[PDB]
């Protein structure tokens, strides 16, 4: 029942609602009215904070508002006292050049790990929070790995008398950039779907 | 009906004729493809006795002057097929049984096709 | 001394030390599971003399690279293999601990022979328990001096025997 | 809770008393299931002729990119494959290989298909590059299977039984279940 | 970052090396090992970059046992590097094609790639 | 400029353009095997076919986009089920007597026929109900297979879907007509009476030929399209 | 006393570094240290077709793999519009619900075994063992299994997979009641789990902890109830819950669990009816291994489909799934490419450590073992 409320509350004030015809909810908030909004939204009732998400979107074939983006996962249990069901997400962009973040650390802690984890895979540095120590990477490992202008880093296939292989030259799938081995693609290899 | 084997079996008897042409007039003949229904069978079977479909005799330049081809296992409309290029020759020969191969009515006795064969050579071979 | 100079007495401690091979586990991934299910009540390295298990390093001379070896526990399991006493050996289990495997990429060692000296080399994914009794077959007649690699030599006993360490 | 005890006891000695559950390998032949992901193995056409084509379908939808195929042109009086097509040199990388299936699934001409040997256990990375002759139908043992055989004098046993082998596998020969 | 030392030249590389080294402090550096074929190490050629975090410093593909003497110099290397307290080694392992051109990119993209690629290695496989 | 507007795009475009370009121009796609750049246009493989309307009047017959002019304001339709279901019937007309083979042909993944299959063919007909890839039960075309044309191309005519690309190179390129076909119907096939491929700019059609026919011989069978590792760079063989 | 129980010792089963801040015998907070497994899913499965990817995908979670194949394959079917036979369903569902049998026989093993005692690690082993027997049965592999596909599943099933099955669950519900019949009138375990373990379910909601910890704790949330994926709509169901969270509570209802899983595994095996495999569409399914040499088509779209393989449209998409470890899915970001733009996992194992150091807070240093063992972590899950 809270969804719906939710949309109500968030069109009246003009933020963009994402949908895709599947049945998942995007809701993307600026990021002023940010830490205010989720903040009643987890006095709306929210339990659960289940995902950050951090997005890079440097080499997107479509252009996007901007690089980075964090996603939240606010969610209320079925089971629990007064429980709707009600599960929805929260979008919000980051800038290439100012990867700044308040946290909700303090609403649940379950934005301890996750955020920390967005500053270790992306350069997204979270504010207010308790600890903002690497968790994954090494600790001397230097950058942020999810990021697309960071290397994956293979390492070749090796074989019997000089026979190697170069993966990332060997690769016949295409990316979404990849103009494809013929002049380009058109038709059901640049996007397929099936109607029901 | 079950004539489609001796068909297939008939072929290789067909192409014996074609190989003894070119061990007897000197002039290259070459197996031009094999049967894919015989490629990619994995595990399936196939019980035919040869797997090549295509096969020409070419000059010394390389160019085919005849071309013989046969119907796939299972594609409809069996047939044996001959063509002469650059002179819009073609034939459609049948096996009727007891008779023997024929074009038509008209059985195809090896004699027929060597003399074609000879005309052809002396006609399109450039060399 | 090493369990060598003598006819009688090397061949006596090499059936020692590769009968009585006693596995140091380091679980790391689903490699490790699948060494730890060679164990149970089907398939058990329980009979060769593997039936206890020294999680101590001190007190154990087999090492089983199991797993993943992810660069973050690169340093710590050299250690632990500097932890062992000398006569040790180290077997490398699976595709991603023999090389890179198929996560070729920053966060992956591609070939566990940088860190810790392996013995044998077992692939699978993970490699079948009884890939892994004959890895330690193989082993348990590597290390009599029993054992010919496709080149046409014997390999030592020991491996880690021969290097420098530092 | 004290009868918990007892009972705990209890059962543990009637498992005492069953004394079977465990096969004991290499002396028991291990039982296997006839899709089972083991040495790759080509198999080759009734007319002897091998089934690879040498077309590189396998080499590409390799997670891990272990298989190396040079291709090479039949020659006409004693031709390898069946098409214009051959492999020259096919090599997979234990190492690398992961067992999915993706090669045996790809191949069309159903030649790359997984057999059943796991006792590949060798000591060097160099020597675990499984290459052609390495791995064809023919052959009845893995790398240091054989060269233990050959340095031994004594034949091959493999250590494991199965309740069939698959029609995919044409050709393989194996011991099955104990018909022989 | 600073390029000194030469191609296959394992004696010169080690002396302009021991120069140009001075006494440097290596207790955060970082020196990757970069070579091509992991397991064969019997004839292996390797380069050095040395990733200090307050300047860097390259040595091209001159050590190794396939050069005459560049065992003998990688090892005097290695401990050249262990004396001063190094305890973080790296070994990269490039296509023998790339060692050329990984030479010539800039800075960042070079020594960037280096350390996502970078195996933890044991020295003593080098002593 | 001429304003011209494909299904929901509108763009500026220069007046002597063709309908094919200002698809392509506006973001959208059509398959292309008859008309290749630098190469004159002329409709043969029928793929290029699109709706127009040029007022709503939409002309009666789908008009051929390779050899089309454009006019203002008007409106051309190309996710119609009309143009991908007639796009697919042309893919099979196409794939008609193809030899099956792909998996030892040496253009592998670099081959247009295959990517505009799999880009438009098989509309999706109306399940979970079993489909058929082909209808074409019959016996096949056959004729002379890896004919070497030139100490470094072989051709292979089965390959050859007919369009016009290499005859159309030779008599317009170099100025060197040394390739054109023979007979006509569904019998035609390349072929010449100059073999040594006299001109020196004969190699290109290497590259142009949507299919596996004219292949090159010095480099037949070493590796697939994409197995090779593709460095772009510049000739220093002479001054251009 | 800051003591590092470090990564793998002493006997910290998925190789995590523990520092205990801790004076004594009691636990005043323990600081983890986790990454020892990082090996990078994330980021290679941005470099692999999406056929490839499902042999990414089970070796995250390596005990209850089918889920993560499941959610990957269900979150691809919806971005792309896959129709699922019911056989397909139905089989799917069968090794959902048994692969989660094995992985909670594994997870109470560990936990018997990692404090207390040796022998009944065996005895579900020997079960699990018997379990690994069926998937090789069908798909060849003892777990790591790549069979799931986008459409439906890779092939069908042999003849000798459902004999064999029954006999298993007809011996299992015994096996099962005698588990619980040793464990839950427990001797000394009720002295060592009913009072540790301090799970409020406010705290454990707030932190992220949905593995069938916190319904240990009596919350009612599940994802085959509150968002029914494939066709658990469809069952007869008993919910476990706990009356408090405590590991008492946890083992017995995970024990519960498996019962009503192996019920399921029989209601789903009785409904079986004979049919298709996968999804037909040529697009994302390749063409039959028998047309391979009758038609042109099939070649095209075989050599495609195992070169570049397929491109769904662009868009975002997440499907959530219940695992033995509770909610887990996939955010799956695709750009219209033959690879994926981004996948990002959500770890319940992950952020289920979350509660290490408040669960385990005054309570033993030893039973900071058995906390753990009882919180049931695969670090393949978390590390990831
Ligand atoms: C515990 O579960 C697990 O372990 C591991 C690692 C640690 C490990 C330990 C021991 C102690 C084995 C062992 C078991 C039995 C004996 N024994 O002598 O009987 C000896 C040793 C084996 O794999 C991993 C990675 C895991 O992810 C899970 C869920
Ligand atoms: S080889 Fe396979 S089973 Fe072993 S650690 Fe790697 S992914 Fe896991
Ligand atoms: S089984 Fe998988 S990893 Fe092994 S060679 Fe085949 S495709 Fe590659
Ligand atoms: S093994 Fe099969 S898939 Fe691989 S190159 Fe040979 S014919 Fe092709
Ligand atoms: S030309 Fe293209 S469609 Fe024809 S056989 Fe070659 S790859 Fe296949
Ligand atoms: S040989 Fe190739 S370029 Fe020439 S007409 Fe045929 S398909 Fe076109
Ligand atoms: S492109 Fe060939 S018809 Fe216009």
């Amino acid at each position: 029942m809270r969804l719906e409320r939710v949309l109500e509350e968030a069109r009246a004030k003009g933020y963009p609602i994402e949908d895709n015809g599947l049945g998942n909810l995007w809701v993307v908030l600026p990021r002023e009215r940010f830490k205010e909004e989720m903040a009643h939204y987890k006095a709306m009732g929210f339990n659960f904070l289940a995902d950050i998400v951090g997005l890079d979107y440097l080499t997107y074939p479509d252009p996007r508002p901007e690089r980075f983006a964090v996603v939240y996962e606010l969610v209320s249990l079925p089971g629990w006292k007064d429980g709707d069901g009600s599960r929805f997400f929260v979008r919000v962009y980051v800038p290439e050049e100012d990867p700044r973040l308040p946290t909700v650390t303090d609403l649940w802690g379950s934005a301890n790990f996750l955020e920390r984890e967005v500053y270790d895979l992306f350069g997204i540095v979270f504010e207010g929070h308790p600890d903002l120590r690497k968790i994954l990477t090494p600790e001397d490992l230097e950058g942020h790995p999810l990021r697309k202008d960071y290397p994956l880093g293979e390492t070749p296939t090796l074989f019997r008398e000089g026979r190697y292989i170069i993966p990332a030259e060997f690769r016949a799938a295409l990316t979404g950039k990849d103009p494809g081995l013929t002049f380009y693609k058109g038709g059901s290899r640049k996007g397929y779907r099936s109607l029901w | 009906a079950s004539s489609e084997r001796e068909l297939y079996e008939a072929w290789v008897e067909l192409l014996s004729w074609m190989r003894e042409y070119a061990q007897a007039k000197g002039v290259r003949f070459e197996k031009e493809a094999d049967f894919p229904d015989f490629i990619y069978r994995m595990e399936r079977p196939y019980d035919l006795p040869t797997t090549i479909m295509t096969a020409s005799l070419s000059d010394g330049l390389g160019e085919p002057f005849l071309l013989a081809d046969v119907s796939p296992r299972h594609a409809k409309l069996k047939r044996i097929g001959l063509r002469l290029p650059r002179a819009h020759i073609h034939l459609h020969a049948h096996y009727e049984p007891g008779k023997g191969l024929v074009t038509g009515k008209i059985p195809l006795t090896k004699e027929r096709f060597f003399a074609l064969a000879d005309r052809a050579r002396e006609a399109l071979a450039f060399a | 001394r090493e369990g060598i100079l003598f006819t009688t007495l090397e061949k006596l401690v090499a059936w020692g030390r590769s009968n009585s091979l006693w596995p140091a586990t380091f679980g790391l991934a689903c490699c490790a599971i699948e060494m730890m299910a060679s164990t149970d009540a089907r398939n058990d390295l329980a009979r060769f003399g593997s039936e206890v298990f020294r999680a101590s390093p001190r007190q154990a001379d087999v090492m089983i690279v199991a797993g993943r070896l992810s660069k973050k526990m690169a340093p710590v399991m050299r250690r632990v293999w500097e932890q062992m006493p000398d006569p040790k050996w180290v077997i490398s289990m699976g595709a991603c601990a023999s090389s890179g495997g198929m996560f070729n990429n920053y966060a992956i060692v591609q070939n566990v022979d940088s860190v810790v000296p392996v013995d044998v080399y077992v692939p699978g994914c993970p490699p079948r328990p009884e890939a892994l009794i004959y890895a330690v077959m193989q082993l348990q007649k590597k290390v009599r001096g029993q054992a010919y690699n496709e080149r046409g030599e014997r390999l030592p006993p020991v491996a880690a025997w021969k290097r420098t360490r530092g | 809770t004290l009868k918990a005890l007892a009972q705990s006891l209890g059962i543990t000695l009637k498992y005492l008393f069953s004394k079977p559950v465990t096969v004991p390998y290499p002396d028991a032949p291990v039982a296997l299931k006839p899709r089972f992901h083991g040495r790759h193995v080509l198999t080759r056409h009734p007319n002897g002729l091998e089934k690879c084509i040498g077309c590189s379908l396998c080499a590409a939808a390799c997670p891990a990119y272990a298989i190396y195929v040079e291709p090479a042109e039949n020659d006409p009086e004693n031709p390898v494959s069946a098409g214009e097509r051959y492999a020259k040199v096919y090599e997979i990388n234990m190492l690398r290989c992961i067992f999915c299936g993706l090669c045996e699934e790809a191949c069309p001409t159903g030649a790359i298909v997984l057999g059943y040997d796991f006792e590949m256990a060798d000591y060097e990375y160099s020597d675990l590059v499984y290459g052609k002759e390495d791995m064809l139908v023919d052959v009845v043992g893995t790398k240091p299977q054989r060269r233990e055989a050959k340095r031994t004098g004594k034949p091959v046993k493999v250590g494991y039984v199965v309740p069939y082998v698959r029609p995919e596998l044409e050709g393989f020969k194996a011991p099955t279940e104990g018909g022989k | 970052m600073v390029r000194v030392g030469m191609r296959a030249a394992p004696r010169v590389s080690l002396e302009a090396l021991k120069a140009a080294l001075g006494g440097l402090k290596l207790s955060e550096a970082k020196v990757y090992l970069i070579t091509d074929w992991q397991d064969k190490r019997d004839q292996a050629r390797y380069a050095l970059l040395l990733h200090t975090g307050k300047k860097d410093l390259l040595v091209p593909d001159a050590f190794g046992p396939a050069f005459p003497g560049g065992e003998e110099a990688l090892s005097e290397l290695v401990g050249l590097l262990l004396a001063q307290g190094a305890r973080r080694f790296y070994e990269a392992v490039v296509s023998p094609g790339e060692m050329t051109a990984l030479l010539d990119l800039p800075p960042e993209e070079l020594l960037k790639r280096v350390m996502a690629i970078a195996n933890p290695t044991d020295p003593g496989i080098y002593l | 400029m001429v304003r011209v507007k494909v299904n929901d795009r509108i763009v500026e475009v220069p007046p002597g353009t063709s309908v094919m370009d200002a698809v392509f121009h506006a973001g959208y796609d059509v398959p292309l095997f008859c008309s290749e750049k630098h190469l004159s246009p002329i409709g043969a493989c029928r793929m290029c076919l699109v709706r127009i309307g040029l007022p709503i009047q939409w002309q009666p017959k789908l008009a051929a986009s390779c050899v089309t002019a454009v006019a203002d304001g008007m409106v051309v339709d190309t996710l119609s089920d009309v143009v991908r279901e007639a796009q697919a019937g042309m893919v099979e007309f196409t794939l008609l007597n193809h030899p099956l083979d792909c998996p030892t042909c040496d253009k592998g993944g670099a081959c247009e026929l295959q990517d505009r299959t799999v880009e438009y063919g098989l509309y999706e007909k109306y399940p979970l109900e079993l489909p058929v890839y082909t209808r074409f039960e019959f016996t096949r075309r056959h004729v002379d297979k890896h004919h070497p044309l030139s100490p470094f191309v072989i051709l292979d005519r089965e390959r050859c879907i007919h369009c016009k690309r290499c005859v159309r190179y030779f008599e317009e390129v170099p100025g060197d007509e040394v390739l054109d076909f023979i007979e006509r119907g569904v019998h035609t096939f390349i072929g010449t009476m100059d073999f040594g491929l006299p001109s020196g700019f004969s190699g290109n059609i290497t590259d142009i030929c949507p299919v596996g026919a004219l292949l090159d011989l010095t480099a037949r069978f070493r590796a697939r399209n994409w197995e090779m590792e593709e460095t772009p760079t510049t000739c220093a063989l002479c001054p251009v | 006393m800051t003591l590092n129980v470090g990564p793998q010792h002493p006997s910290t089963h998925g190789v995590l570094r523990l520092m205990v801040t801790l004076s004594g015998e009691e636990v005043l907070e323990v600081v983890p240290h986790i990454g020892y497994l990082h090996t990078g899913f994330e980021k290679t499965m941005e470099h692999r077709t999406y056929l490839q990817n499902i042999t990414y995908t089970p070796r995250m979670d390596y005990l209850h793999s089918f889920a993560h194949d499941l959610a990957y394959a269900l979150a691809v079917e919806k971005l792309l519009g896959a129709v699922v036979p019911p056989r397909a369903e139905t089989i799917r569902v069968i090794l959902n619900e048994l692969s989660r049998l094995a992985s909670h026989l594994v997870f109470l093993g560990t936990g018997l075994l990692d404090l207390g005692a040796l022998t009944p690690f065996f005895y579900a082993f020997r079960e699990r063992e018997t379990i690994l027997d069926l998937f090789e049965w069908v798909t060849g592999q003892r777990f790591h299994h790549n069979y799931i596909r986008i459409g439906g599943v890779k092939e069908d099933l042999p003849e000798e997979f459902v004999p064999e099955l029954k006999k298993l669950l007809e011996v299992l519900p015994h096996r099962i009641d005698e588990y619980e019949a040793l464990f839950a009138e427990s001797p000394i375990f009720y002295e060592r789990a009913r009072g540790v373990g301090v799970i409020p379910p406010e705290v454990a909601i707030d932190l992220g902890l949905t593995g069938g910890s916190l319904r240990a704790s009596g919350v009612n949330y599940d994802v085959r109830k509150a968002y029914p994926y494939s066709g658990y709509e469809t069952y007869t169901f008993d919910v476990p819950l706990g009356e408090r969270g405590d590991v008492f509570d946890r083992m017995l209802v995970r024990i519960r669990e498996m019962r009503e899983s192996v019920k399921i595994i029989k209601q789903a095996l009785e409904r079986l009816e004979p049919g298709p495999v996968r999804d037909p569409n040529p697009q994302i399914t390749p063409p039959p291994r028998h047309l391979l040499e009758t038609s042109m088509e099939a070649v095209i779209y075989h050599f495609k489909h195992y070169t570049e393989g397929f491109h769904p449209p662009k868009g975002e998409v997440y499907v959530p799934t219940e695992s033995a470890r509770g909610e887990l899915g996939y955010y799956i970001v695709s750009d219209g490419g033959s690879m994926p733009y981004r996948v990002k996992v959500r770890a319940p194992s992950f952020v289920n450590l979350q509660s290490l150091p408040y669960a385990c807070k005054g309570e033993q240093v030893p039973d900071m073992v058995a906390i753990i063992a009882s919180l049931d972590p695969v670090m393949g899950d978390v590390d990831r």
